[PDB]
């Protein structure tokens, strides 16, 4: 029958963050089938500007890769987090950002 | 270069 | 270092916001450099390396099949909704091909189908036979294993045509594809009440292959870490996370050491 899977995800900055020194946050969803998905990146739980969206690929397994970022500049406080929806997925699950200052 | 597909499923 | 040419096909029944009808897309070692879409219905460059050692005619050739290509799966589609009971579902298709050139010269090609995330056909390493997975797809095989030409032709075009065209983007990409680019790496680590969790994050090295581990005293600690897998950057470049456990007041005796080609010799690093 229909082979679902359920997403991978793995929240990351393109550099070691510094408080207010821009950089690139960077959210990794792998390893889902069907292809349909909803990928999002949240500040404060509210979307990003400038979000951008590599292109899906798929590996051995058959599943699903996407890369999605955007620019931001961490702080202290700044909660974002990557919000992906699948329907292997429950319900939309949430993967925050760990600072690592 | 991409194969010319000479046969479906 | 397996050198690899690949084609990676997707055809949906019904398409979805990131997921239009068709999608191919050209890897050279790993690495995107083509991209066609039913959207566009355009073979499209994806790396600089190859637009700048091809002409208007490469670009258009390419479109041309992948336009064939992309008709052809629609039929495909259709031709599976007739080989099962499945009523009006998302159906998923599949296809990957191409070769790899291995270390000592020796070569491989490949062309499997998935059908609903699974197995449906896949060349053989003879590439004269098929496996299939079902019975919905031995109908394709005996159709297939019958023409002596097209069985020569794939042979051909996986051995021959794919292999000498890889080497080929090879040249073309060289100053790309050979770059090396370094890691660089943070360990950071949160004390908890009893228990001191490490973390070495690499950020931004080329090429891909990479070694991550952690170090007692110089000594690995394979079966204590946990890796997150190679992910990438939007830039071409990767990312990789190991943590550890550790007891806090033995902090001092713990290091992660990165292998990789960008680096002289294995990297160690420490909170």
């Amino acid at each position: 029958g229909q082979a679902k899977a359920a997403p991978k995800v793995q929240v990351y900055s393109r550099h070691p963050a510094t408080a207010g020194t821009e950089n690139i946050l960077n959210c990794y969803v792998e390893g889902f089938h069907p292809p349909k998905i909803d990928i999002a990146l949240l500040k404060n739980g509210e979307p990003m500007k400038d979000v951008k969206y590599n292109d899906m690929s798929f590996g051995d397994d058959w599943t699903f890769q996407r890369l999605v970022y955007a620019p931001f500049t961490p702080t202290k406080s700044d909660v974002y987090t990557c919000r992906v929806d699948h329907e292997a997925f429950t319900e939309p699950q949430s993967f925050r950002w760990e600072p690592d200052f | 270069c991409a194969a010319m597909d000479d046969f479906q499923l | 270092e397996p050198h690899s040419l690949r084609y990676f096909y997707t055809a949906v029944s019904d398409p979805s916001p990131g997921v239009p009808q068709f999608v191919g897309v050209g890897y050279v070692d790993g690495e995107v450099f083509v991209r066609y879409d039913s959207e566009t219905q355009r073979m499209k460059s994806r790396a600089d390396w190859i637009a700048a050692n091809t002409d208007q005619q490469y670009w258009d050739t390419e479109t041309e099949t992948l336009q064939s290509s992309e008709q052809i799966y629609r039929l495909n589609l259709e031709t599976l909704w007739g080989r099962y009971n499945q009523s009006k579902g998302s159906h998923t298709l599949q296809l990957m091909y191409g070769c790899d050139l291995l270390e000592d010269g020796s070569t491989r090609g490949f062309h499997q189908h998935g059908y609903e995330g699974r197995d449906f056909i896949a060349l053989d390493k003879d590439m004269l036979t098929y496996t299939a997975a079902d019975a919905a797809a031995q109908i394709t095989k005996r159709k297939w294993e019958k023409d002596e030409t097209f069985l020569e032709g794939r042979k051909f075009y996986l051995e021959n045509t794919c292999i000498e065209w890889l080497r080929k983007y090879m040249s073309y990409g060289k100053d790309v594809l050979e770059r090396r680019e370094r890691p660089k790496v943070r360990v950071s680590g949160m004390e908890a009440n009893k228990i001191l969790t490490l973390s070495c994050r690499a950020h931004g090295f080329y090429p891909r292959p990479i070694s991550i581990s952690w170090l007692k005293d110089g000594v690995v600690q394979e079966q204590e870490t946990q890796r997150g897998s190679t992910v990438p950057n939007s830039d071409g470049t990767y990312h990789i996370w190991a943590t550890i456990d550790v007891l806090p007041g033995d902090r001092d005796k713990y290091q992660c050491r990165v292998e990789h080609a960008s680096l002289p010799q294995p990297g160690l690093f420490s909170w």
